[PDB]
């Protein structure tokens, strides 16, 4: 059944753009560095504009999948795959298309040593990440998710700063592969029952409570590694710290979102009965991760480790929201996911600004920076506040909505989750003050440069996006509520 | 000002001394004024409606 | 001090004494007053006073929303 | 004297984004990334500034508001 | 292309929906799920319209709100019990 | 005198590397056994039962039986 | 400010984070006594039972204690 | 002491519920004087003095009612 779309801008062209960029960049000699830079940046920017147009034609009254286009695999047509988005995946496509040009711009100065391999790796990552978010099939979702492991492994290992990147890349690859292997088993068990992997059909098929429980456990084994939930989160600090800056931006801003996206797209709607049974279990794991990892963050001494550990606590608050199973909880969970991809990405950009100049991540060396880099200090303070979920910032909207949705279900989990307001404030301000405030230490650092024109421009869309969501989240919530409402109602008829 | 053995004290500005004395004098008068208008009331001697 | 003279900042750093600070201060005055004009117009458009004041008040000169929410069983 | 004697900073301390000014009479060279980025930034505001304010309001909230208004009208005038 | 105007939906529940075995007509199952979501959103807007009434009664009547808005508060509080997807089921 | 890179301190870097390599120091002592038992096992079970009990107390407030959980 | 001390001895743990004359548990005992003053004072307030020596009768408001004016059934 | 100000007069005067007591009929002139005179303390001394006397009269009445009740608590004890 050729369910092709009538719109002019569709998902296939968006998936094809960065692929064309990579193919063209395959054949350009490494002496034409200017041309390589320009072509990569332009391909990413056109992809961003294309995704913005997809936003423009979005229809916010339907709970159906929009811009659905079919892609055929066999002329037998037994196995035929569909692409489409709804209010739950649209903004994540947008976020991917926006973060990739940032990743290219961050490594602009070193592009004479990075080479076309760096741009091609990021453009290939873009294609797979956009595709993952646009899949209406369990099997294609699985296959595209693992494809990102190859370029992410390459990015971490080749362009990481020090040789701990070896261990980091190994751990990342092995943990993620294990998780994806448990998902494969569940996909093949689903396919044994239903004879299909088409998501829309699965949303209309009934599962037994026993097999719902079991298949939910099989999905959890992958998603909890992706989120990450305790105690399988220890790969994250190594991988996100040893990666290059743009690698950290992609890892924390997009790849982390895949486990929570998988909870919203597959487990929660497809197995409603099992989801209710495991709700105290998810509540306990998330609450422990929020309290415990926030306290570990307090005692970290590496700049990138503090930011990496903060990401774990923010993502477990997201899981409390999505498993609250109401408009505020799921609505807040998606907004926090988007906000985190901007705030943590900006924070990894601040640390990279410091590291590119002085080549150290230890907090003890820094301090006093407000007297030499006031521009960086002001930008760093703003994203420090956004990381504390200050009202008026994008992160406060998602945070409070999740707490609202949790309070209406279980007042205890909402209380433990609200403890991150105290803990998250403690490590964010302690980090900012030890780096920016105080006096300089000329025996460690004596030569300083504030942000240049490229770094300031890089920070601009992050400030605008954070403010825009923090003061007027209605432009996002309006386009989501119809898909959110039907996700909550899935499996009940009263 | 006046010097007494090393340590010198400068005289205050004239309007500073005038305002200080004047504001407290305004305060002392307002206190005596009020105490005679509603002093028996707070002592409990009479009541406001007495008359 | 010595190195802070080579450091750019939005607030001007230490002991900022711009030579033309008076014309810049007066230009800054005008910008705020020009910014205030749309704000005041929008404020006057948005205010809601369900109660007539006991005496005439300065906001009856520009605001036309006095005694309007009497029909409350119609508000949506 | 702080209000009647002008300041001494003929030019502000430091340089904006730490770039030395170009030679007198000369214009700064734009780096290769500026033009594509400033065109993307301009097109971003134009698409979102116009498109979001020009797309129709199809929220479930706007449709239900109108629907709920008529049902409360229809149960009030009728008993 | 799309015609201008507010979205249009069927007023009535889909015909073909057996509430005894909801997983027998899937096209109707999906359409019932969408219809219930739309119906629930209508009651949500109902309580919000009713809430605007309580607000302006308090603002208009002041110290006399307990007697003058007794009826509106009852209506709002009844509409909010069992509303949306909150702390009440049906 | 030369460069923007930090002048490394041998003592501060040693403190940094000893932090990264903590897993080589774990020994399975008495204190660790108490700490892992209390905060790795006992406390999560306490939070789990508190959350379940919170749901159950709601069930008997609604005149409903105790909802089953995995 | 003047000259920041550069370490010359191997840095120990709990250095990122590193009340003089009075000991730890002795301060807890003195604060506990201070809070025990509020406890004893509060108990004395119960023992006093001022509510039982009220020198006037509870206010009575007209119109059934303003039953309608307080949101009751009219 | 009998109730004078009807329910409608108090509601139209927008009297705080805690001041809708037996002396409400005198509060209405007082508050109308207070608003018209910007609540300065040297104004409306006449309406204020009249209303305060009524409120003093009310509290003394309830004080005397308890003065009685207290004289019967001991009667029960003196005969127990």
């Amino acid at each position: 059944l050729e369910h092709f779309c009538e719109c002019y801008f569709n998902l296939s062209g968006l998936i094809l753009c960065p692929v064309l960029g990579s193919i063209i960049l395959l054949f350009i000699p490494n002496s034409r560095i200017r041309l390589i830079r320009l072509i990569g940046l332009c391909a990413s920017l056109i992809t961003f504009l294309y995704s913005l147009v997809l936003w423009i034609q979005f229809d916010s009254s339907t709970a159906k999948f929009q811009f659905v286009e079919s892609l055929r695999w066999l002329p037998y047509e037994n196995i035929n795959f569909y692409l489409g988005i709804d209010g739950i995946s649209l903004f994540f496509v947008i976020l991917t298309t926006f973060l990739i040009p940032i990743c290219i711009l961050v490594g602009w100065s070193g592009m004479r040593s990075y080479g076309k391999e760096y741009i091609i790796a990021f453009l290939i990552c873009e294609f797979l990440m956009i595709a993952v978010f646009c899949m209406l099939d369990l099997l294609l979702f699985y296959v595209f998710f693992e494809s990102v492991l190859i370029p992410m492994f390459i990015i971490i290992g080749v362009w990481g700063s020090r040789q701990r990147k070896i261990k980091a890349a190994y751990q990342f690859f092995l943990y993620t592969l294990l998780g994806s292997l448990f998902m494969l088993l569940a996909i093949l068990l689903i396919l044994f029952q239903t004879g299909t992997t088409d998501l829309q059909i699965l949303l209309t098929t009934e599962f037994s409570e026993r097999r719902q429980i079991f298949l939910w456990i099989a999905f959890f084994a992958s998603f909890a590694v992706k989120v990450p939930m305790v105690p399988v989160h220890i790969w994250l600090p190594e991988a996100h710290v040893e990666a290059p800056t743009a690698g950290s931006v992609i890892l924390a801003g997009i790849l982390l979102k895949f486990g929570t996206y998988g909870f919203l797209r597959f487990s929660i709607p497809m197995f409603p009965e099992a989801t209710l049974c495991f709700t105290p279990f998810i509540y306990t794991l998330s609450a422990i991760a929020i309290i415990y990892t926030s306290l570990t963050t307090l005692r970290q001494i590496d700049l990138k480790k503090i930011i990496a550990y903060s990401s774990v606590a923010h993502m477990n608050l997201v899981t409390i929201g999505m498993f609250s199973l109401n408009i505020q909880g799921i609505g807040g969970s998606i907004l926090l996911m988007l906000s985190h991809g901007l705030v943590s990405s900006a924070l990894f950009l601040c640390v990279g600004v410091l590291y590119d100049r002085h080549k150290t991540r230890l907090v003890r060396y820094y301090g006093g920076l407000v007297s030499t880099m006031p521009n960086f200090s002001t930008i760093f303070f703003f994203f420090t506040l956004a990381n504390m979920s200050l009202p008026g910032t994008s992160s406060f909207i998602g945070e409070f909505l999740i707490l609202v949705g949790a309070f209406q279900r279980n007042s205890l989990v909402a209380t433990l989750a609200a403890l991150g307001m105290i803990l998250g404030a403690a490590y964010s301000l302690w980090l900012y003050n030890r780096v920016v405030s105080g006096n300089l230490k000329p025996d460690f650092l004596h030569k300083f440069s504030d942000l240049n024109g490229r770094e300031v421009f890089i920070f601009i869309p992050f400030l605008v996006g954070l403010v825009w969501m923090g003061v007027y989240p209605k432009v996002f919530l309006d386009c989501m509520h119809t898909s959110v409402s039907n996700l909550v109602q899935h499996g009940k008829f009263h | 000002g006046i010097t007494y053995k090393g340590v010198t004290v400068h005289t205050p500005k004239t309007w500073h001394t005038v305002t200080g004395k004047g504001l407290c004098a305004v305060m002392w008068f307002w206190i005596l004024y009020r105490a005679k208008q509603d002093g028996p009331v707070v002592m409990g001697w009479r009541h406001p409606w007495d008359g | 001090g010595d190195f802070r003279a080579k450091v750019w900042s939005m607030t001007g750093g230490p002991n900022c004494r711009p030579k033309h600070w008076r014309r810049n201060t007066a230009i800054a005055m005008f910008g705020v007053f020009l910014v205030c004009i749309p704000i005041a117009k929008l404020s006057a458009k948005l205010e809601q006073r369900p109660h007539m004041p006991v005496r005439p008040i300065p906001s009856q000169i520009w605001c036309k929303n006095f005694g309007t929410k009497d029909d409350y069983e119609k508000e949506h | 004297s702080r209000w009647a004697t002008p300041g001494h900073e003929e030019r502000p301390k430091g340089y904006f984004m730490n770039r030395t000014p170009p030679a007198p009479g000369q214009s700064r060279k734009w780096e290769d990334w500026e033009l594509p980025c400033y065109i993307t930034s301009f097109l971003t505001i134009v698409i979102l500034g116009v498109g979001l304010n020009a797309k129709p309001d199809l929220s479930i909230e706007t449709w239900a508001h109108q629907k709920a208004l008529e049902r409360l009208e229809m149960e009030k005038l009728a008993t | 292309g799309r015609k201008k105007g507010l979205p249009e939906f069927e007023e009535s529940a889909p015909d073909g929906f057996d509430p005894e075995n909801p997983y027998k007509d899937p096209v109707a199952m999906v359409e019932m799920r969408e219809h219930i979501v739309r119906e629930k959103w209508i009651q949500i807007e109902k309580a919000k319209i009713l809430r605007e009434k309580v607000k302006w009664c308090y603002r208009v009547e002041g110290v006399n709100h307990y007697q003058k808005c007794r009826h509106l508060v009852q209506q709002y509080l009844d509409s909010t019990r069992g509303v949306g997807w909150g702390k009440d089921h049906r | 005198g030369g460069g923007m890179e930090t002048n490394k301190n041998k003592f501060i870097e040693d403190w940094g590397s000893a932090r990264e390599n903590l897993e080589h120091n774990f020994r399975w002592t008495r204190r660790n056994f108490a700490l892992i038992g209390i905060f790795g096992i006992a406390l999560p079970i306490i939070v789990y039962k508190g959350i379940v009990k919170d749901f159950h107390m709601q069930d008997e407030d609604a005149g409903r039986p105790h909802r089953k959980f995995l | 400010v003047g000259k920041h001390i550069v370490p010359d001895k191997p840095l120990s743990v709990n250095d990122e984070l590193m009340a003089d004359t009075v000991g730890k548990y002795e301060a807890l005992a003195w604060l506990s006594g201070g809070l025990g003053f509020f406890v004893g004072l509060g108990l004395l307030a119960v023992l006093n039972d001022k509510a039982s020596k009220v020198p006037f009768t509870p206010r009575v408001y007209p119109y059934d204690n303003l039953r309608v004016e307080l949101g009751g059934e009219p | 002491k009998k109730m004078i100000a009807t329910q409608e007069e108090m509601s139209a005067a927008k009297i705080a519920l805690g001041s809708r007591d037996m002396c409400a009929h005198l509060l209405i002139p007082l508050n109308k004087c207070r608003q018209a005179e910007f609540y300065l303390p040297w104004k409306c001394e006449d309406e204020r003095h009249v209303y305060e006397k009524c409120e003093y009269e009310l509290v003394m009445e309830r004080m005397l009612a308890m003065k009685k009740i207290r004289e019967e608590e001991a009667l029960a004890k003196q005969n127990k």
